[PDB]
Order: structure tokens, then C-alpha cells, then sequence
């Protein structure tokens, strides 16, 4: 039944608009089909299967085009697919590494609870197994704990069917981390903790971090300003915003018994 | 049905006669300790 | 009051307060704790 | 035949009281809440709730359900006589023989008190008909002809969940009688419906019967609809938290000064599985302090396990004994071991509690717990040593630890600044911290801005005992 | 996740939005209330053909986060299969608020001599005459002259 549905099945990209045309034959499956209000009698739900296989290889599509929103869309697709309450479905071949997209997708953009969710939602399958997972959550346990380095010591292993694009993402989250974390409240650093922290010896870009944060390339030598914190005194008054304060608060003292 | 809700509503906000029935007991009082 | 989810849920031990206080520190040791006047 | 009795004693002055008396609490009254009885009743399913309900087995089978159901009429005065045949015909138990007629023929026994006539008017004496029979049914949940009653009888529940929503027509108050049975009760459907699996549409039973309860009559009945739905998403996976950051409407007269309690204790657990230290420690903390009583035998303690787990995360808390049970000791064998591995420092230590006790650490269920307890180590390392010495070496911090490099002990101490803790610095030539502590940080206007709070704080507990001297 | 699947810039796949929608609109309960804002997109927008339902869902998720006035706002925004329905929670409280904003704009314009008034926004009016007809052809004229009362 319904046999073109497969009509990109198995050479992934010729193009961005064949796979439009497939995006309009999975039109055609929202026009007939629907998925979610499809309660139960599990053969209407075999193109279904069918349906989470070729949006697994859709999110493929989504990383090959870079397209974020159709991530996040594709990715809201298969949390649906595994939010739909027959959940006796055949064991979904991408569900690894659907998780380890999500998870390292959050870990590129400094979440801080749907981590946990995600520590939540399926905890079983990720100190026993499941190494596109496995990794990311002791790698995140590592990239807390104090190290920047085991970046590469893991970049020794992991393409991950295109997570190429996310550890990218993660150099970038190195790196902008670097340029708050640089001086927070530091002395000062010298070409070399820029060579050990920073990577890529220099480009244009630390020359850029110098002449992009207001920052002073000294001899070669490094400081936040001359003075790195702006000079902190707050006022040298805070005797007149509490005596405000102690008029509201003889005032509310007042009216009362 | 629609209004005839609100005053039977408003009818629920009557422990004001009821605080207010400490505080008039507290006038009798106090204003019967002053008379005394 | 048990209406929650809950239906299916100073001898040795106060000085064991002070002692977990304590367990990571100086057992008894008492050589140790004497021989470190001899060593210089 | 002479304990059954005390059963018959206690099922007259429970209905008499609710019957005869919430329903003269209900014909005029209520300003506030009038139906002292309502409370009354809800003591007395706490009594039943010690004791057994009412015929439980009591040495015969099925007496009490079949009895008192029958002829209430509500209607000229001698209704009194109909209490005298529901008193008198306790020469059934003690002379006569006893028969079964419980949990098979309740079925026309529940249309016995409509099908005599036109009984009365209220809903507390339905809520009453279906409740106080079907209560004393529901703690016996042994899965073999008793549970597929419990299911049905909270079928019947349900249909009291359409005679809350469709009685009375508009605006009068017996739902301060009906949910506050009601939360005992749905309670217990959440129980009998998750003691065989997780509940679907129950989830849209529960989200309706919280929609119906907005405005109209918002009256104990959103707060503990709410914890049902909090445990609901508290036992199955976590998504509809969201609904709470986007929907937070959770803010009533906190009126059974428990249910407050446990309810931000169950939140509590929420921003403790979200992400939290300081506002999950301090509703832990104020749930702790707002425990009710020690009337309830070891119940606070394997709630409080999982209560103090965040400040196990702390890495500040000492030894935790003085909460512990002795019946808890034999279940807290990982957990005594577990803060004693707070307390030490050592790693194969802190992995062989693990390696050692991971069956009731899935028991908790929580390994957030581990997956920042190792960070929690060395920020108690870097607390302790931090606090103690003013230009200490990252070098012998480090190799105290056993860092066995600097540049990993250079982005501790960095994310440690990025924490926030201590000041400390590194005179970069190859580490080798340069540090200070702090005293002369400030100590004269700052406290007087916290007492701001304090007294502000203060007058607002003055201006609530005030409203609180209104009442009588 | 049910809105990043709006990339489609017609209606044609709002309306399969929609389809899920009224399919699991009170489990995703969560989930619509950061769609306001793409809501709001589809009611501002006029090539929207379905803005009608748009302010449906709109006045349907206002009525689960306690908006009201916006609720009458999309409520008039609904369209004429609004004032029809005889449900018993959702229709009739805010028609209740909404023909209380009926008679307070009554007396406000009772209360504002000869016009300058706010004019009858079009999808008032409806249960007005039409439920005015079940209080009429009820066969007693109470409510007939309590609204009689209501508008001064």
C-alpha cells in the first residue's frame, strides 16, 4: 500500500528539494494520516514504523542541511513517536543516538533541567550501555569536572553519524567559555595559557577576542583592563536609599497595632 | 445565571461581620472599661 | 497523617555524631601521636 | 459476635454525625465553613484508617453495608424512628446469622438511597452514600475479587464526580464537604488505579475535574488535585513540568496545613530532579520544619532520605543521625555509609559505596544524586581548604587530592571562581596560587539591610496573627 | 513540540497544527502556552483564513492559564460558531464575562450621554437574541426584562 512513500529511501541527498518532494509526499501522510489521534488496531500504524524510520533518516536530513528549527522539528517528531501511547513498537534503530542528537544539541546551548529530564526520561540504558549516551553524560561529567582537553581525548572517536556539526557547536561552546572564562579573576595570562587553554596557535580570531571584548593586548602579555573589575565603590553612599527605606518602613510599622 | 452568582458570592465575604463581631464586641469592651 | 503516596514506605550514637565528626580523623594512634616529639 | 459491637457503635456516631448533622450543616449554614461535621467525618476516616473501617472480617462476614444503606427519607420528624431501625436491627450480628452481602450486592445497595424517595436535596449525604460504604473497601487490596469492587466502587466515585459537577446547579458550597472527602478519596483512586498499572485517561479525568474546580467553588480542591497530578507526573516520566513554570496557580489559603507541607515537599523533589541546590534545600528545609507531628509511626523517615539528598549534595552536612529511626537503620546501611562517604574524601570509596549499595540507589531512583556527588567531593575539598588557608599552592591542594598536574588543578580553581567561593588567584608563572581569604569583607550596614527583612518579616507574622485574632 | 512543525508558511499546515490540537490540546496544556506569541501570528494575520480558529485555541489556552480579558478579546475574535454551543463550562463562563462586559458597557455608555460610546464589537450580540429568544419563547419574560435592567 502507498509504494513512492520510499522514494528516498536509500541515497540520503541529491539534492535539498527531492527531499521537499518528500517533504510534500509526508504531506500527503499529515493530509491522510495523522499520527497522533490514531488510537489503536497496530496495521495502520505499520507506515507508521515506517514513518519513524524515514523521520530518523529526516533528522539525518536535518543535520545534513544544518537546518536547527527542522531539527528541533524532526527532534519533537520522534519525542512524540515515543510519546504516543502504543508504546509497543518495534525497537527503533536510531533511538541511540536520537538521545545523543538531543543531548548533545542541549549540550551546545548551556541547558540546565531538560539535561535532567533527559537523566530522567530513560536512566536504564545509560551507565549499562548505549555509548552515544554513555559518553555524552560522563563526557559532560568531565567537562564539569575540569577539563577542556578531554574534548579531544573523545574527538579521538566521535563522528557519530554527524555529531560532527554539534562538537563544532562545542568547540564554539570552548571557546566563547574561554572569553568568559579567560580573566574572571585571573592575574593575567601570557601567549602560552592562550596556547594551553585557547587552541589554534593564533588566528585572527584571539586577535579578535583582543580587539573585540575591550581588551588590552599588553607586551606580550595579557590583562583584563588596568584595573579589571571597573573600580568597585557602588556609590560611596549608602546612607540615603535606607533612610528611603526607613520611611516605608516606619510607614508600614505605622497603620498597624 | 450569569450575575447570579456574584452576590450570594459576595454573600461568602461575610466573615467581615464575623471579625467585625470581635471588634464590636472589643468597642463594648474597651468603651465599657473606659465608662467604668 | 498518612495520606500521601507513603502506604507503601545517647549510648554509642549521639557520641557518634561527634565521632563522624570524627572517623576521619586520628583513630587512636597514641604513637604516632607520641613519636612525632623524637624525630628531631 | 460481641466485638462487631464496637463496629455498630462507631458506624451510628460516624453517619449520625454526617448525615443528620452535616446535612444541618448544609440547610443553612456555611459562612465560612459551618460543617464542623465535615472535619468531624474526615477525624473519623482517620479512626477508621487506624482501626479497621467497619467489616473488614470483625468475626463474621458483611454486616454493617447491607444494614444502615437503606431508608434515610429525610422527611417528616419521625426519621428519628428510621435511625431506631437502623439502630435495632443490630440483633442480626449479635443473635442471628450473618450473611454475605458486601462487594457483589453494593451494586442496587448504592441505588437504595435514591430509589426509596425523594431523600433530600444535598450532595454531601450522596458523597456520603457512596463514600462512607466504599471507603471501608478499598485498604484490602489483595488483587483477588476485591480490587476489580475497588475499581467499580470508584466507577461509582466517578459518577460522584458527575454529581459534584452536575448538583446544585450553581454556587452552593458543599464541595467544602465533597473535597474534602474527596481528596481522601481520589487519593485512593490514584492508589487502586496504580496499583496494577500507570492511569491514562484518569490524566484527563484529573485534568477536567481540576478545570471544573477554578472559580466557581475553589475550595481544597485545586491544591490536592494538584499534588494527584504532581505524583502523577512524579512516578511516570518528566515532561509536564513546564506546566508548572508556564501555569504556576498553586497558591490557596494552604488550608489542611499538611497537604501544604507534603505539597512542597513533592515540589521540593521537582526543583531537586529540575536543577536546584538553595531554593530546593530551603522548601526541603521548610517542609522539614512544617513535618506535623511524630503522631505517624516512621513515616517522615524514608520521605526524609529522599528529602535530605540535596544537602547530601550540599557536601556540608554532617552525619544525619538524629532523624534515624532504628527500624530505618537496616534500610539506611547504603545510606549511613553513603554521608559517611560524604564525610571522606576517599575515591575508591566513593565508588565501592556504589559498586556496593547500587540496588537502593536505584531504590532512590535518583543518580543526579551521583552524577555531580564526585564534583561534590572536590568542592568540599576545595571548601575546607579554601576557607582554611589564605595563599595555599594549587600544587598542594592538587597533590593532596591526587590532581598529578597543575592545569587540571588551574581549571578547578577556575571553575571554582566561576562558583564563586574564594577569591583565589594563580601568580601565573606555572600555577602556584596567590590567594587571600576574607575578614574586613563588611560587617555593620550590611546586617542592618537583612533586618529590613527581618522585622519586615516581622510585621508581616504581626499583621497575620492580627487576622488570625479575627477568628474567633 | 507541536509548533517547529509550522515552518510551512500557509495555513495548510496550521491547520494540521490544528488537527492536533483539538486531538491533545489538554494534555499539551504545557506546551501551547509558549505558542502565545505564534498564536498572536496567527490572528495578526489576515491570509490566515482559519483566524477564527486561531482565537478559539487562542480563548481555549487563556481559559487554562486564567487570562480573561484577552479571553474576551479572542472571544469576539472566535467568530459566529461561538455563541452556539451549549457546553457547560468553557461557552457559558465566558459568555457569563462576556455579557457582564455587556451590561458594565451598558452602564458605562448609560453612563456617557449621546454616542462617543465603544462601539458593539461584531461578534457580540449572538446569545443576546438568541438566548433572549429561549428566555422569550420560555414563556416567562423575567430574564427579558432583567436584561432590561442590565443595560439601563
Amino acid at each position: 500500500m502507498y509504494e513512492q512513500l520510499k522514494g528516498e529511501w536509500n541515497r540520503k541527498s541529491p539534492n535539498l528539494s527531492k527531499c521537499g518532494e518528500e517533504l510534500g509526499r509526508l504531506k500527503l501522510v499529515l493530509l491522510e494520516l495523522n499520527f497522533l489521534p490514531t488510537t489503536g488496531t497496530k496495521l495502520t500504524k505499520q507506515q507508521l514504523i515506517l514513518a519513524r524510520d524515514i523521520l530518523e533518516i529526516g533528522a539525518q536530513w536535518s543535520i545534513l542541511r544544518k537546518d536547527i528549527p527542522s531539527f528541533e522539528r524532526y527532534m519533537a517528531q520522534l519525542k512524540c513517536y515515543y510519546f504516543d501511547y502504543k508504546e509497543q513498537l518495534p525497537e527503533s534503530a536510531y533511538m541511540h543516538q536520537l538521545l545523543g542528537l538531543n543531548l548533545l544539541f542541549l549540550l551546545s546551548q548551556n541547558r540546565v533541567a531538560e539535561f535532567h529530564t533527559e537523566l530522567e526520561r530513560l536512566p536504564a540504558k545509560d551507565i549499562q550501555t548505549n555509548v552515544y549516551i554513555k559518553h555524552p553524560v560522563s563526557l559532560e561529567q568531565y567537562l564539569m569536572e575540569g577539563s577542556y582537553n578531554k574534548v579531544f581525548l573523545a574527538k579521538g572517536n566521535i563522528p557519530a553519524e554527524s555529531y560532527t556539526f554539534f562538537i563544532d557547536i562545542l568547540l564554539d561552546t570552548i571557546r566563547d567559555e574561554i572569553a568568559g572564562c579567560i580573566e574572571k579573576a585571573y592575574e593575567k595570562i601570557l601567549f602560552t595559557e592562550a596556547t594551553r587553554i585557547l587552541f589554534f596557535n593564533t588566528p585572527k580570531k584571539m586577535t579578535d577576542y583582543a580587539k573585540k571584548r575591550g581588551w588590552v593586548l599588553g607586551p606580550n602579555n595579557y590583562y583584563s583592563f588596568a584595573s579589571q573589575q571597573q573600580k568597585p565603590e557602588d556609590t560611596t553612599i549608602p546612607s540615603t536609599e535606607l533612610a528611603k527605606q526607613v520611611i516605608e518602613y516606619a510607614r508600614q510599622l505605622e497603620m498597624i497595632v | 445565571y450569569l450575575s447570579k452568582i456574584e452576590e450570594l458570592q459576595l454573600i461568602v465575604n461575610d466573615k467581615s461581620q464575623n471579625l467585625r463581631r470581635l471588634q464590636a464586641q472589643r468597642n463594648e469592651l474597651n468603651a465599657k472599661v473606659r465608662l467604668l | 497523617m498518612s495520606e500521601k503516596k507513603q502506604p507503601v514506605d545517647e549510648d554509642n550514637w549521639d557520641d557518634d555524631n561527634v565521632e563522624d565528626d570524627f572517623s576521619n580523623q586520628l583513630r587512636a594512634e597514641l604513637e604516632k601521636h607520641g613519636y612525632k616529639m623524637e624525630t628531631s | 459476635p460481641p466485638p462487631p459491637p464496637a463496629p455498630q457503635d462507631v458506624e451510628m456516631k460516624e453517619e449520625a454525625a454526617t448525615g443528620g448533622g452535616s446535612t444541618g450543616e448544609a440547610d443553612g449554614k456555611t459562612a465560612a465553613a459551618a460543617a464542623e461535621h465535615s472535619q468531624r467525618e474526615l477525624d473519623t476516616v482517620t479512626l477508621e484508617d487506624i482501626k479497621e473501617h467497619v467489616k473488614q472480617l470483625e468475626k463474621a462476614v458483611s454486616g454493617k453495608e447491607p444494614r444502615f444503606v437503606l431508608r434515610a427519607l429525610r422527611m417528616l420528624p419521625s426519621t428519628s424512628r428510621r435511625l431506631n431501625h437502623y439502630v435495632l436491627y443490630k440483633a442480626v450480628q449479635g443473635f442471628f446469622t450473618s450473611n454475605n452481602a458486601t462487594r457483589d450486592f453494593l451494586l442496587p445497595f448504592l441505588e437504595e438511597p435514591m430509589d426509596t424517595e425523594a431523600d433530600l436535596q444535598f450532595r454531601p449525604r450522596t458523597g456520603k452514600a457512596a463514600s462512607t460504604p466504599l471507603l471501608p473497601e478499598v485498604e484490602a487490596y489483595l488483587q483477588l475479587l476485591v480490587v476489580i469492587f475497588m475499581m467499580n466502587s470508584k466507577r461509582y466515585k466517578e459518577a460522584q464526580k458527575i454529581s459534584d459537577d452536575l448538583m446544585q446547579k450553581i454556587s452552593t458550597q458543599n464541595r467544602r464537604a465533597l473535597d474534602l472527602v474527596a481528596a481522601k478519596c481520589y487519593y485512593y483512586h490514584a492508589r487502586v488505579y496504580e496499583f496494577l498499572d500507570k492511569l491514562d485517561v484518569v490524566r484527563s479525568f484529573l485534568h477536567a475535574r481540576l478545570r471544573t474546580a477554578t472559580l466557581r467553588h475553589d475550595a481544597d480542591g485545586q491544591a490536592t488535585l494538584l499534588n494527584l497530578l504532581l505524583r502523577n507526573y512524579l512516578h511516570y516520566s518528566l515532561y509536564d513540568q513546564a506546566e508548572k513554570l508556564v501555569s504556576k496557580s498553586v497558591f490557596p489559603e494552604q488550608a489542611n496545613n499538611n497537604e501544604w507541607a507534603r505539597y512542597l515537599y513533592y515540589t521540593g523533589r521537582i526543583k531537586a530532579i529540575q536543577l536546584e541546590y538553595s531554593e530546593a534545600r530551603r522548601t526541603m528545609t521548610n517542609a522539614l520544619r512544617k513535618a506535623p507531628q511524630h503522631t505517624a509511626v516512621g513515616f517522615k523517615q524514608t520521605v526524609h532520605k529522599l528529602l535530605i539528598v540535596v544537602e547530601l549534595l550540599l557536601g556540608e552536612i554532617p552525619d544525619r543521625l538524629q532523624f534515624r529511626q532504628p527500624s530505618l537503620k537496616r534500610s539506611l546501611m547504603p545510606y549511613f555509609l553513603l554521608t559517611q562517604a560524604v564525610r571522606t574524601g576517599n575515591l575508591a570509596k566513593f565508588n565501592q559505596v556504589l559498586d556496593q549499595f547500587g540496588e537502593k540507589f536505584q531504590a532512590d531512583g535518583t543518580y543526579t544524586l551521583i552524577i555531580r556527588l564526585r564534583h561534590n567531593v572536590i568542592k568540599t575539598g576545595v571548601r575546607m581548604i579554601s576557607l582554611s588557608y589564605s595563599r595555599i599552592s594549587l600544587a598542594d591542594i592538587a597533590q593532596k587530592l591526587q590532581l598529578d598536574s597543575p592545569e587540571d588543578a588551574e581549571f578547578i580553581v577556575a571553575k571554582a571562581i566561576r562558583d564563586g567561593v574564594i577569591e583565589a588567584s594563580i601568580n601565573h608563572e606555572k600555577g602556584y596560587v596567590q590567594s587571600k581569604e576574607m575578614i574586613d569583607i563588611y560587617s555593620t550596614r550590611e546586617p542592618q539591610l537583612a533586618f529590613h527583612q527581618r522585622i519586615s518579616f516581622c510585621l508581616d507574622i504581626h499583621n497575620m496573627s492580627v487576622k488570625a485574632m479575627r477568628f474567633p | 513540540g507541536i509548533i517547529s512543525l509550522l515552518d510551512e508558511d500557509e495555513p495548510q499546515l496550521k491547520e494540521f497544527a490544528l488537527h492536533k490540537l483539538n486531538a491533545v490540546v489538554n494534555d499539551f496544556w504545557a506546551e501551547i502556552s509558549e505558542s502565545v506569541d505564534k498564536i498572536e501570528v496567527l490572528y495578526e494575520d489576515e491570509g490566515f483564513r482559519s483566524r477564527q480558529f486561531a482565537a478559539l485555541v487562542a480563548s481555549k489556552v487563556f481559559y487554562h492559564l486564567g487570562a480573561f480579558e484577552e479571553s474576551l478579546n479572542y472571544a469576539l475574535g472566535a467568530g459566529d460558531l461561538f455563541n452556539v454551543n451549549d457546553n457547560s463550562e468553557y461557552v457559558e463562563t465566558i459568555i457569563a464575562k462576556c455579557i457582564d462586559h455587556y451590561t458594565k458597557q451598558c452602564v458605562e455608555n448609560a453612563d456617557l450621554p449621546e454616542g462617543e460610546k465603544k462601539p458593539i464589537d461584531q461578534r457580540l450580540e449572538g446569545i443576546v437574541n438568541k438566548m433572549f429568544q429561549r428566555c422569550l419563547d420560555d414563556h416567562k419574560y423575567k430574564q427579558a426584562i432583567g436584561i432590561a435592567l442590565e443595560t439601563r
